[PDB]
């Protein structure tokens, strides 16, 4: 009774916002709540099954969002695994990232949307998530419903438990899975320790750990997830939160493979996007996708 | 009474969202107070209150034009002109446009003397004072009161806007440019000649680009109130001034209006002066110009005068057509690609396959995606003139050999294209040829080809009959369902939905049934909620005994899956089809 | 003899001073009448000069305080773990659209469009509530009243109106208005965007010098000014002394310069700091846009804007330091920016020096003069003489830290304003 109508209403939100329209603010409350219950019963790391289409950084663009699902296919017919940054200089953050947040709700079986860096109530204030938010809303309401649900989202994902599926990287307080388990992710990111750095971190082309250039995580080199993966019993370790000219790059000697699929980043570094596709064969299949079809005063 | 009270207090607030929600409602505050409230205690409120913000102030700019029937209708509407008056001094450009337009929208209310005597006087007011977003303001009042006001006053005004385009300020020039060909709709021709000729061409040699790029509209628009014989001795040097101006944006205004230029100047005036100056800015060393002129070329070549239309075209336009196509701009290439093909059927069959086909090969195969995207979107045009049996021989090989290339758009425009196309050739040359590139992109990596090539399977299936899929094209499309890549499997249910509609009852039943109904046992439940769905979508066309018979009791076995997807859209698949 | 007189001076109650009160630009109105001084911190003050009233003469107005805003607040980018710093540094006053007054203030990554607007009536009344926010019950209020605007007292109110970001990857170091009133442009240390003065979300880069390999580093820019009188026009200067003049209406990309001024340096000329010394701290056009200013560190060249290969006329600053420059490369304090100012008619040229001391070349006269910006030592009614130095003072009296790095001058008139490290000092010309 009460789930199909709710059910009905979630497919013409989705349907909504499919033609780059917003919610109302009620409609974006109802929604964190629903997705909030949906999210508290995931464990930090989310045990996910192949077959899965691995998504990195969309960062707010919304018709680049709409190119993604035009390369890979729709959901619920295609399962999708996001990992952060639906937010924070797209100009269409809040739609973005609502439409993710309705996918979840709606097919909890079929997305997996992941914590970002971007995802968190400093960064989402000063990088054109909470402007944006004011600009569309007029209030810092559905912006403060959206960064507390973003509490709950989990830190990694296990893809039938050989592809290990994070935003950021590897952490030196974490050895094992069970480490990222123990961790307590019903709060905001910390400035430092194994959450920070499950978020905030990259992979370097020096041995060991490092000192991050964006001065918030580590910095780990090839051996560090070499150990990882053998201590782990894991083939691949994905993540994100890099930008990358090819829109896919393969790290540590095809240790780690980073996949950022936000195009024209920047929009003056030119770079493609990319998704990873996975079989029940496993196979890597990275496909691209850079398009998303003076200034008029100097005109 | 309470809300409209706190509507009231509401204007002063400190939220400047129920401010702004305060102000949109004030038609039923005004309502409440009454025609003699208004005009004495809630307007005289609504001139000092500019300390808002620019929604805010927006907000109460476009309530005041809609004001004049609850002030007390046309007679008092002179006491709305206060609160517009200082809402065209702000220094929010689109509060100062809105206001604008109020003024004009309830300057249609006053009578003649009111008008001379309130709102005339608010237009030399706004006109000579000493802030210049007022005389900004008032350079878009003067074709609001010309036409209705005593000679004496049409005089004051044409002064008035005189001083305007003679102003210091840049911003008030530019603005008066912009309206110049507004204000000249609504002189006399004499005047015209006499007084807006000068302006015009005092504003197309101003010192600030800015100015003079806005002339070209101003010339665009005078150019059809002067006769055809004053065009060259008034109008038509001042244009060539600007075509060959030093400014690349004065050029590119040129360009981009050259249409609507040669439409206003007469066919003649363009043959004899236009030609030289479009082949001069389609030459031009401005990327943006050129590609600003190319976009017109088939509309210019259109327009062009009909007596030699295809002469003056093969003379002129035609070699700097073939150096625009070798460029070396992106851009330039991808407008002149899309607006080509509409030359052909101006230059007939013959001249196209002798100096068009090369061009149109040429940028087929270009290293620019957007040049093969445009191409291919407007191929059309050139194959309903040089007919089926010439187009392949030259054609045909560059669309096969792109039909696989690395962008998936260029591959999306050919799969739309390809029913068009095999209309044309028959069953019997498509199947030899074509019929294994559209079951190739099936098997794309791109679900929007995937989807595209079930499309176009729809309508060959429907251009060709139901025989020909049933022996060429449907066991294709069945031998995909056992693909180890469940997209595939996925993209073979999809073709079986598109399909049931459109091949048949029995071969529904026959051939596609099975494998729909085999699939729901796949180890992938996306595959399975799609047999759900693609059972649902099927249904109305089988009949009632092979339905209840081995549909029913396979899609209720779905019932009992665990995933939850697979009990939804199977349990919204029982009840659709009455199967409950 | 022309006599500058003390006439105004604003700092601290004590001599105790943080960073967060020293003066980091001063820009004058264009008309003159008011006055912004931009302190570290992001704090404006706005001066007033005291109205001249048409009847007395005996006595010129001061600058009075007439408003105090915070342009920017300490903030913290997390992407690099930097800080943003909130110091000021450049000032420049929109031409007057309406009674308000418009100015572009710039952090080192922000330009915000502040608003100067000027309240003297408020609202008084209420339906509901009571003149001083006291609630009543809806039960004993049957008409309707609106409110009336009633007479206050004169408050100015600043509030910012656009806000330029997250465009510029560099240090914005100048910014210029165009003399078409609805654009203008800022320069960071290695690109330069036009920006539009209503479309904050999109900037049109017209120069890009960054090179491929940032190893490779061999300038950078250093100041941006438009021209006064040509909408396209805009000079840019640089670490090299290179000083481009780009002209807009070749291309949309400015690519390629339409004049390169530079000084050609020949080895006899130059012992080690032809590369360092050469570097140009800021350019000012001539009010007519004839002539353009350039001030490096040790010489001021006005070049005319037709002769690309030679300065016009050379002023020598503080040259008198030339035999000090290697102490002053491990003090790091070689690295200064002082700032260049025209006169209003383009006839007299004045720029800062150190310990409190600022040049003032005549063009047509040939003649220079030092003055002496201080307070402890000048008293009411009392003559100022023009100091001098020893090349008497001697060069090793000379306090390096009480530097005047900031100056301005009046558009119409014979006032200067004059920016010391914590006192804004301003002279004016005495005519009996």
């Amino acid at each position: 009774m009460d789930e199909k109508v709710f059910t009905k209403e979630l497919d013409q939100w989705i349907e909504q916002l499919n033609e780059c329209k917003q919610l109302s603010e009620s409609q974006v409350k109802s929604l964190c709540e629903k997705a909030k219950e949906i999210l508290t019963k995931e464990s930090n790391v989310q045990e996910v099954r192949c077959p899965v289409t691995v998504c990195g950084d969309v960062h707010g663009q919304f018709h680049d969002l709409m190119e993604l699902f035009r390369i890979g296919g729709k959901s619920p017919d295609t399962n999708y695994l996001f990992m952060g940054d639906y937010v924070d200089r797209g100009y269409y953050s809040v739609e973005t990232v609502t439409l993710l947040v309705a996918l979840k709700v709606r097919y909890r079986e079929r997305i997996t949307i992941l914590r970002g860096n971007h995802e968190s109530r400093q960064i989402t204030q000063v990088y054109g998530f909470y402007d944006e938010c004011l600009r569309k809303y007029g209030n810092a309401n559905v912006w403060k419903y959206f960064t507390d649900l973003f509490d709950y989202l989990p830190l990694t994902a296990l893809v039938d438990g050989q592809i290990f599926c994070l935003h950021g990287g590897l952490s030196p307080s974490i050895d094992t899975l069970d480490h990222i388990r123990a961790l307590d992710r019903l709060q905001e990111v910390p400035h430092e320790g194994p959450m920070c750095d499950l978020l905030w971190s990259d992979p370097d082309d020096r041995g060991g750990w490092g000192i991050s250039p964006r001065g918030a995580g580590y910095t780990f080199g090839q051996d560090i997830s070499e150990t990882f993966n053998h201590a782990n019993g894991l083939t691949l370790v994905s993540r994100a939160h890099q930008l990358v000219m090819e829109g896919y790059n393969w790290c540590h000697d095809r240790n780690v493979v980073t996949i950022f699929s936000a195009p024209n980043y920047c929009y003056r570094c030119g770079n493609q996007a990319a998704i990873m596709e996975l079989d029940d064969t496993l196979k890597y299949s990275f496909l691209q996708f850079d398009p998303a079809p003076t200034p008029d005063y100097f005109l | 009474l309470y809300p409209i009270a706190v509507l009231i207090d509401e204007l002063r607030n400190e939220d400047v969202q129920l401010r702004l929600n305060s102000i949109k409602k004030l038609s039923t505050i005004a309502l409440a107070l009454g025609v003699e409230r208004t005009r004495s205690e809630l307007l005289p409120f609504l001139t000092d209150t500019i300390y808002d913000e620019d929604e805010v102030l927006l907000a109460l700019a476009e309530q005041l034009g809609t004001f004049t029937t609850l002030v007390g209708g046309p007679e008092y509407v002179h006491c709305l002109l206060p609160p517009l008056e200082s809402l065209a001094t702000v220094e929010e450009t689109v509060v100062r446009d809105k206001a604008v337009e109020s003024l004009r929208a309830i300057s249609h209310e006053h009578s003649p003397s009111d008008l001379e005597a309130h709102f005339v006087p608010l237009v030399k007011r706004l006109a000579g004072g000493d802030w210049f977003t007022s005389r900004t303001s008032a350079c878009g009042l003067f074709s609001v009161c010309y036409p209705r006001v005593s000679s004496a006053v049409k005089a004051e005004l044409r002064q008035y806007f005189r001083n305007l385009c003679s102003d210091d300020t840049p911003m008030v020039r530019r603005a008066a440019a912009s309206k110049l060909g507004e204000f000249a709709k609504v002189l006399e021709l004499d005047n015209v000649k006499s007084e807006i000729i000068p302006m015009f061409s005092n504003l197309a040699s101003d010192e600030q680009d800015s100015v003079r790029l806005l002339a070209v509209e101003a010339c665009v628009n005078i150019a059809q109130l002067l006769p055809q014989e004053d065009l060259e001795a008034l109008v038509m040097p001042t244009l060539r001034q600007a075509a060959e101006d030093k400014s690349w944006r004065v050029r590119y205004m040129v360009a981009d209006k050259f249409t609507e230029l040669q439409k206003a100047v007469g066919p003649e005036i363009t043959k004899t002066d236009l030609v030289p100056a479009f082949q001069n800015l389609m030459k031009d060393c401005e990327a943006e110009v050129r590609a600003a002129a190319s976009h017109k070329v088939k509309e210019f070549c259109e327009n062009l005068s009909a007596d030699c239309r295809e002469n003056v075209i093969m003379s002129q336009i035609l070699p700097c057509i073939k150096e625009l196509v070798s460029d070396a701009n992106q851009h330039v290439k991808s407008a002149l690609a899309s607006v080509i093909m509409g030359l052909s059927p101006i230059l007939g069959k013959d001249n196209t396959i002798e100096h068009l086909l090369p061009l149109f090969l040429a940028q087929l195969k270009d290293e620019c995606p957007e040049v093969r995207l445009n191409i291919i979107s407007n191929l059309d045009c050139v194959n309903e003139v040089i007919g089926i049996r010439q187009l392949s021989q030259s054609l045909l090989p560059a669309i096969v050999e792109l039909a696989e290339d690395a962008k998936w758009r260029v591959r999306l425009a050919i799969i739309e294209y390809m029913p068009l196309l095999a209309g044309q050739l028959g069953v019997e040359f498509f199947d030899e040829k074509l019929n294994s590139l559209c079951m190739a992109w099936l098997v794309d990596h791109v679900y929007a080809i995937r989807e595209a090539a079930t499309s176009n399977l729809k309508k060959l299936v429907e251009k060709f009959g139901k025989e020909w899929a049933h022996a060429t094209i449907i066991p294709k499309v069945l031998a995909m369902s056992g693909d180890p890549n469940y997209l595939h499997r996925m993209t073979t249910l999809f073709c079986i939905n598109v399909l049931s509609e459109v091949c048949g009852q029995d071969i529904t039943t026959k051939h596609m049934l099975p494998t729909v109904l085999r699939m729901a046992g796949d180890p992938v439940a996306n595959v399975r909620f799609n047999v759900a769905k693609s059972l649902q979508k099927i249904g109305p066309i089988l009949d009632n005994s092979t339905l209840q018979s081995e549909v029913k009791p396979i899609l209720e076995k779905l019932t009992q899956d665990q995933d939850v997807d697979v009990k939804y859209f199977a349990q919204e698949a029982l009840t659709v089809l009455s199967l409950a | 003899d022309i006599q500058w007189c003390f006439s105004q001076v604003k700092g601290a109650v004590d001599d105790d001073v943080a960073e967060a009160d020293i003066i980091s630009t001063v820009e004058f109105n264009h008309s003159g009448e008011l006055l912004a001084t931009g302190d570290k911190g992001g704090r404006v003050v706005i001066f007033q000069q005291e109205q001249e009233n048409k009847i007395q003469s005996h006595s010129r107005g001061e600058y009075n305080v007439y408003s105090t805003f915070q342009s920017h607040e300490p903030e913290f980018d997390y992407l690099k773990s930097l800080e943003i710093e909130e110091k000021i540094n450049k000032i420049r006053w929109l031409p007057q659209k309406n009674a308000a007054q418009f100015l572009l203030s710039t952090n080192d990554k922000t330009i915000k469009l502040w608003k100067i607007s000027e309240r003297d009536k408020r609202p008084e009344g209420y339906n509901l509530k009571e003149e001083d926010g006291r609630y009543r019950d809806p039960t004993t209020v049957t008409t309707l009243r609106v409110p009336v605007f009633r007479p206050m007292d004169l408050m100015v109110e600043a509030s910012p109106r656009r806000i330029f970001a997250n465009a510029h990857t560099y240090h914005i170091n100048s910014i210029s208005i165009n003399s078409d009133y609805e654009t203008y442009l800022s320069a960071d240390d290695l690109r330069i965007n036009l920006w539009h003065l209503e479309i904050t979300d999109r900037s049109f880069n017209i120069v890009d010098i960054k090179p491929a390999n940032m190893e490779e580093l061999t300038e950078v820019i250093t100041a941006a000014e438009f021209h006064p009188n040509s909408c396209n026009t805009f000079v840019y200067s640089s670490s090299k002394g290179t000083i481009r003049l780009c002209d807009m209406r070749a291309s949309a990309l400015c690519d390629r310069h339409s004049k390169l001024f530079e000084e050609p340096e020949d080895p006899s000329n130059r012992s080690f700091f032809s590369e360092i010394i050469s570097s140009i701290s800021d350019v000012k056009f001539s009010h007519s846009g004839r002539y353009m200013m350039t001030r490096d560190y040790l010489s001021v060249k006005i070049w005319d804007l037709n002769m690309e290969n030679r300065p016009v006329e050379t002023y020598q600053v503080h040259e008198y330091l030339r035999s000090k420059l290697c102490s002053l490369y491990e003090n790091d304090c070689i690295f200064d920016k002082f700032e260049c100012c025209w006169n209003g008619s383009d006839s007299v040229v004045m720029t800062g020096s150190y310990n409190n001391f600022f040049r003032m070349f005549d063009r047509n006269t040939k003649r220079d003069i030092t003055l002496e910006a201080s307070r402890e030592n000048n008293k009411p009614r009392t003559v100022l003489k023009p100091r001098k130095v020893c090349a008497e003072i001697s060069v090793d009296s000379l306090d390096f830290n009480k530097k005047i790095l900031h100056t301005a001058w009046h558009p119409k008139e014979n006032i200067i304003a004059v920016a010391t490290t914590n006192n804004l000092y301003i002279f004016q010309d005495k005519v009996n």
